[PDB]
């Protein structure tokens, strides 16, 4: 792996230290860990996110390294994205997983992440908590009590993020 | 650098 | 029997920018956040739970590197430490 | 000289319920979240930073006590551990 | 104090352990720590939050215990709340503080917290990130780089929060 | 108990 490995004593110290307040890890022999990357680089109106490939190669290899099988889906639409998510909610493998990772990479605006057909005038927005809603205990009972880590690279508007101060 |  | 479960719990979301603001991407190198996130995961996945690794990525953004962003962690409902356990 | 600062950073918000859901309050006793938050702060303000104290309040809500809620931590931009330092 | 005190060695271990990644604490002799509680118990249309007093007494005494002087403001309106916040942004004492705590207690709905005049038909809502906006580095340069902890007791809709599962 |  290219991730720095926990020697067995290290892990042991961590379970022996906090055992009641830690997510349980399923056995390496048998767990079926899934992760999902959705990445939009080619868009219909707005300019192509050159550089995204590196991000996909980076994250695919990491999650995999961390123990996950990785679906990568690219250049989708809020709706395609939704449908993928609902399918992801339904994968049997979750039953034998102990966590999941979803990664979204796209342009985004303040309402949420952009699907490929986004224009200024017709929005293709995936709402920040459509994503939550789709993996909650109702919609994804399989991941009840398991960590769901959602990671999002997207802009959140146009502002540069800084204010000036002096001295 | 480009913004995203 | 049927028991009640919380409808949401055990979630965490990690965004590249704070609301209203841009985040930075580079042609030949990809996006600053994703790269930094990988670096930190590689180094810290062993010894730190996922929430402290995320914090350390925010701290890597504390001096505005010219281009500024500050990743934000959101909707946390993680009730317990999540240690990834690399090599296990 | 003028330097650039991040417009938001070092924030954390802690809400009683997860979105869309109620939270519980009692006449003679006040609100479950606030009480639990005080209990946890009293006990843990010394040894734990503010983010881990908040987690421990979420874990106190993990079995639905009949009335369920799950407090959520939001917009975290805390870049460093915040230890209160009681008696200092 | 009724908060369990850190003996001096304990603190020392914590600074000696993590010194670079910890918020600095100003000197007890001189820091001027402010906190703010806004609490709506009597409302104009919707029913009174009996029990709130306990919450105010609980939190006032805690923050104070933790080192803060506490403004309590009660039964305000999104606008009154806003104005209070802008005044709070402007207190000179922040300059000599190292953190702050704001606590809001009220009915709330999914758009945000309710001010006293809220009805179903005219809203008196304080938007979740009006609060952020008002204490950011622009609007509150005084608290640049200091922790701002916002705590909110309010409902977030009508749903009970549970889903049924079996076994 | 009342909700809030």
């Amino acid at each position: 792996g290219n991730v720095k490995l926990c020697s067995l004593e290290e892990a042991q110290r961590i379970w022996k230290q906090k055992s009641a307040e830690i997510y349980p890890i399923m056995d390496k022999s048998s767990r079926t860990r899934l992760a999902l990357i959705i990445c939009n680089e080619e868009f219909d109106s707005i300019p192509r996110r050159t550089g995204a490939e590196v991000d996909i190669t980076g994250m695919t290899m990491l999650l995999q390294n961390l123990g996950y099988s990785v679906d990568v889906k690219k250049n989708l639409t809020a709706s395609d994205m939704t449908t993928e998510l609902e399918a992801f909610a339904h994968r049997p493998e979750h039953k034998t997983s102990d966590s999941t990772f979803l990664v979204f990479m796209s342009h985004g605006i303040r309402e949420g992440i952009c699907g490929k057909k986004h224009s200024e005038q017709v929005p293709d927005i995936l709402q920040l908590n459509a994503i939550f809603n789709m993996l909650n205990t109702k919609n994804c009972p399989s991941l009840k009590d398991k960590p769901k880590v959602i990671i999002i690279q997207a802009c959140r508007g146009d502002s540069p993020g800084v204010v000036w101060f002096k001295d | 650098y480009v913004a995203d | 029997a049927i028991k009640k479960a919380h409808i949401e719990k055990d979630f965490i979301a990690f965004c590249s920018s704070t609301p209203d603001n841009v985040s930075w991407r580079h042609p030949t190198m990809g996006s600053v956040f994703i790269g930094r996130l990988i670096e930190h995961m590689q180094e810290y996945a062993c010894s730190c739970d996922v929430e402290e690794i995320f914090r350390k990525v925010r701290f890597s953004f504390e001096q505005p590197d010219g281009r500024a962003q500050m990743p934000t962690t959101e909707r946390v409902t993680l009730t317990r430490c999540f240690y990834l356990f690399p090599g296990h």
